[PDB]
RNA sequence: GCCCGGAUAGCUCAGGGUAGAGCAGGGGAUUGAAAAUCCCCGUGUCCUUGGUUCGAUUCCGAGUCCGGGCACCA
RNA sequence: GCGGGGUGGAGCAGCCUGGUAGCUCGUCGGGCUCAUAACCCGAAGGUCGUCGGUUCAAAUCCGGCCCCCGCAACCA
RNA sequence: GCCCGGAUAGCUCAGGGUAGAGCAGGGGAUUGAAAAUCCCCGUGUCCUUGGUUCGAUUCCGAGUCCGGGCACCA
RNA sequence: GGCGACACACGUGCUACAAUGCCCACUACAAAGCGAUGCCACCCGGCAACGGGGAGCUAAUCGCAAAAAGGUGGGCCCAGUUCGGAUUGGGGUCUGCAACCCGACCCCAUGAAGCCGGAAUCGCUAGUAAUCGCGGAUCAGCCAUGCCGCGGUGAAUACG
């Protein structure tokens, strides 16, 4: 969910990235 | 109590399995069934014994869990305390420790709301 | 004893993930275990597994000795 | 809508079926406007329909629409110093939005898992005179036929 | 002590092939509120036992237990 | 002298028949209202006058003490 | 004259480790300014004496200012 | 130092309670804006936040840039779960003179309440509501889930 950072749905909430969500 | 010290479910893989372990994550479930080389789609009901205590063994010596982790937690948060440093007077009265607001909300740690009388009107 | 109402204790063998094998009686002839005397941490020497840290903490920090004299 | 009637809104035909009235229903399916999501579970519901009691899916799917039809309903109404239950009988237009809204309804709290399996089975089932939203349906026509002493309450 | 009665759903009571209705409870419609009204649903060896029947809450022998009723008390 | 009574803040159940403290109001939080009342949704508060006893167990049964009401006190 | 009960701030009254409420008065918030409400402050040898107690407004023993009751007789 | 307090009470919101969903991989289609101790292509080190390099652009040219829901493939199988992501332990990164009170991130571990919400109450009549992502102003950084904007997909109903 949007609420999780450890998700890809995460970081784009957050609007991050990392290892769950790369570039 | 197969592995660590707890059962993981059976019918289900092994890589969420392994999670229902104090100390396993998702993330160290897909690394230490690729260091013992065990498929990670396998139901637990499906798993050699062979499979079993070469996950096993991997698992218990490579990361310090359950328990102990508990245990080890345990102190750093009584170490807290007795310095004392803010950090370990929030944990004393059961407070948050990470800065956020407690005017509103906290309830996740100040627990069940404990209503009060409020101030009276005039008439 | 008294007939009829007892468990028979045959012969069995205990065997642990260690390898180890334990020769002993038993209402069940063969049995697996997790874990055992001879491979148990407390037991063997002192295995002290993950944790060899004690703690470490807390000027074990050191990293370093930089700032300046 | 004081001054004037509400203009009925005219939907386009679905691609497949070429039906106005699939059209309507799909949108009942329609939740977050995710049209193509809710598109696929009617034309896979269909799918279903068509290999479990092999008939055409467009026949079954328009027979259960008009047993879920409400010839009858209750509607309040006035009266000084209380609000009857006056039996009204149904519009066309409305007998048609609630049969499709009732239907998605039961589709949604039926037992099965997977959407398009609710949606093909209270369809099978609305289509044989059984299931959910017939049963509101009744239900309704009950309460209609039952409060028949306010009838010339009625407008 | 003898007759006349009963037991049936949480309560109130109705009746060879049957298992009821009214209220309580539950949801829904309705609403300012409280009801009222309306639609659906739940609640049984029909006290126990032993028999008649093709079978029975039902008939009957029967025991348990509250109903009544009438007499007597050295 | 004899009878009854003492239990959430108020007024009353529960005791006879030991195990389970209930009802109306009040109080506290929230709704409705421009606002108050009425109203509607939630919640807290009584170790039962005290001491002693019986009992596995006492508001409850038995005593003792403190109260609080009531009735009596006649023949001269 | 004989039994029982109250003496606690200026008033009216709660209640074994020198204690409170309200009200009165002073501030302060509120207000256009007031009322009301809310907050804060001052308030005292807790009637006298003896006793018990490390310790008494508190428990005791009296006493006291006063409050309910007892009283020819035939 | 405090404006960041916390037995409590209210408003406005964010994220959810899941299968019309969640996840991993692969693959598309916007618009409006911003940008010279600025945006940063691409290369390499790091699981990563980032770091070292290092072109292009004073910008309809260079860059922020990947839009996301979607589409394709597979996994999960009704479980307080691969739903949810709060809380807490530990280890790091960056801005900054300085992140104890009191920053945002990243990673390992932790994995709470929550099973659709009492009385009550809000918004919206069409490219609207719902849902999905994107940008900017303020600004070192940022507690933005706020605000002002931009497109993507796209309803239901109005008897009266
Ligand atoms: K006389
Ligand atoms: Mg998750
Ligand atoms: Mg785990
Ligand atoms: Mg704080
Ligand atoms: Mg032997
Ligand atoms: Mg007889
Ligand atoms: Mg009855
Ligand atoms: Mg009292
Ligand atoms: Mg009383
Ligand atoms: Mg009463
Ligand atoms: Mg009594
Ligand atoms: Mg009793
Ligand atoms: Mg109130
Ligand atoms: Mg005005
Ligand atoms: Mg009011
Ligand atoms: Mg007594
Ligand atoms: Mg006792
Ligand atoms: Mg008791
Ligand atoms: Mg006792
Ligand atoms: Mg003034
Ligand atoms: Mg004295
Ligand atoms: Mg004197
Ligand atoms: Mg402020
Ligand atoms: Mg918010
Ligand atoms: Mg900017
Ligand atoms: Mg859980
Ligand atoms: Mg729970
Ligand atoms: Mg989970
Ligand atoms: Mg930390
Ligand atoms: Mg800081
Ligand atoms: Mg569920
Ligand atoms: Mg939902
Ligand atoms: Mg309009
Ligand atoms: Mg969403
Ligand atoms: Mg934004
Ligand atoms: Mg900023
Ligand atoms: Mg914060
Ligand atoms: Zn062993």
């Amino acid at each position: 969910g949007k609420g999780d950072r450890r998700t890809r749905r995460g970081k784009i909430w957050r609007g991050t990235y990392g290892k769950y969500r790369p570039r | 109590a197969r592995i660590a010290g707890v059962e993981i479910p059976r019918n289900k893989r092994v890589d969420v399995a392994l999670t229902y372990i104090y100390g396993i994550g998702k993330a160290r479930a897909k690394e230490a069934l690729e260091k013992t080389g065990i498929n990670p789609a396998t139901r637990v009901k499906d798993l050699t014994e062979a499979e079993v205590v070469r996950l096993r063994e991997y698992v218990e010596n490579t990361w310090k869990l359950e328990g102990e982790l508990r245990a080890e937690v345990a102190a750093n948060i009584k170490r807290l305390m007795d310095i004392g440093c803010y950090r370990g007077l929030r944990h004393r009265r059961g407070l948050p420790v990470r800065g956020q607001r407690t005017r509103t909300n906290a309830r996740t740690r100040k627990g069940p709301r404990k209503t009060v009388a409020g101030k009276k009107k005039a008439p | 004893m008294k007939e009829g109402i007892h468990p028979k204790l045959v012969p069995a063998r205990i065997i642990c993930g260690c390898g180890n094998v334990i020769e002993t009686y038993s209402t069940k002839p063969e049995i697996y275990v997790e874990v055992c005397s001879k491979c148990h941490p407390f037991y063997t020497g002192q295995q002290r597994f993950v944790d060899t840290e004690g703690r470490v903490e807390r000027f074990q920090r050191r990293y370093g000795d930089s700032y300046r004299k | 809508a004081r001054r004037r009637r509400a203009e009925v809104r005219q939907l386009q035909p679905d691609l497949v079926y070429g039906d106005v009235l699939v059209t309507a229903f799909i949108n009942k399916i329609m939740r977050d406007g995710k049209k193509n999501l809710a598109a696929r579970i009617f034309y896979d519901a269909c799918k279903i329909i068509q290999e479990k009691t092999g008939q055409e899916p467009l026949k079954v799917f328009k027979q259960a629409v008009e047993n879920v039809k409400p010839r009858m309903e209750v509607r309040s109404r006035r009266v000084g110093g209380a609000n009857y239950q006056v039996p009204m009988e149904v519009s066309p237009r409305r007998q048609q939005s609630l049969a499709l809204r009732w239907l998605v309804q039961a589709a949604n709290q039926r037992p099965e898992r997977r959407a398009a399996v609710r949606i093909a089975h209270e369809l099978m089932d609305a289509a044989e005179g059984k299931g959910g939203a017939v049963k509101k349906k009744e239900d309704v026509e009950r309460m209609a036929e039952a409060n028949r002493a306010y009838a010339h309450y009625r407008w």
